[PDB]
This record gives structure tokens, sequence and C-alpha cells, in this order.
């Protein structure tokens, strides 16, 4: 999986 | 031949007039009958709802709504990846493409998410997904 968006 | 291509974009089509049910139960109903079928299906929303074009976005959503209320462990984990959720968090987010985006297409996405959190608790990427979204003030 990749990592959590970053915003 | 229906494949998960033509239905959802049978479901998604910015000329229907109104939700077309028998494709998006279609879709809901085909993803699983393969062993790759959720990747897949979750490829496809992800893009579909990310148009520009309000209508496919909302008929995308609702597709993907759709789907997660039935029962589908493997589904329901595509969707529980961040590998999925990005793709939603990039509608919703000014960074990336929130200030282009409708609310009623943001305001869905941000309502679904969290009535995941609610109905899906195993799915604990979804639920960090919605904090940093509330912490990030995305979430009011």
């Amino acid at each position: 999986d990749e990592d959590l968006l970053h915003i | 031949p229906e494949t998960l291509e033509a239905r959802i974009n049978r479901a998604t089509n910015p000329l229907n007039k109104e939700l077309d049910w028998a494709s998006i139960n279609g879709f809901c109903e085909q993803l699983n009958e393969d062993f790759e079928g959720p990747p897949l299906a979750t490829r496809l929303l992800a893009h579909k709802i990310q148009s520009p074009q309000e209508w496919e976005a909302i008929q995308a959503l609702t597709v993907l709504e759709t789907c997660m209320k039935s029962c589908g462990k493997r589904f329901h984990d595509e969707v529980g990846k961040f590998r999925f959720l990005n793709e939603l968090i990039k509608v919703v987010s000014p960074k990336y493409l929130g200030s282009r985006t409708s609310e009623k297409v943001k305001n869905k996405i941000l309502e679904l998410l969290y009535s995941w959190t609610v109905g899906l608790p195993e799915e604990v990427k979804i639920a960090e997904a919605y904090q940093m979204l509330k912490k990030q003030g995305i979430v009011k």
C-alpha cells in the first residue's frame, strides 16, 4: 500500500 | 460484452438523464466475480470520481457508495487502502483538486468516509484518513 497522502 | 470498464462507463455516463440502477448494481455484482475484480473496480472508480464533469463524478460516487454498502471483504479492503483513499483525498484537498471541485462532490465524499468509519470499523485506514481530514480542517 501507498503512504497516506500529504495535504 | 460487459467488462468492468464497459459497466462503469454506462453507470457514470455523463449523458445519463437519471441514475442507471441496472448498470450501477451490475458493476457491484460483477466486481466480486473475479479475484482481480476489486482492484480494477477501485482503479476505475478512482478515475471517474476525479472527473471535472460533476455528474460523472457524482454517479461514480453513487456506484462506490452502493458497492460499499454490500458485503465483501475484498472490495471493502481495497477501498480501505491508502492507494484508493488517497484518490478521494485529492478531490477534497485545496492542495490537489479541491479548489476546482464542487461542494456537492466534496461533501458527498466526506459523508461517505464518515459513514464507513461507523459501518466498517475494521477498515482502520479509512478512520485514519478521516482523522487526518479533521485535523487538517477539511471536516468541519
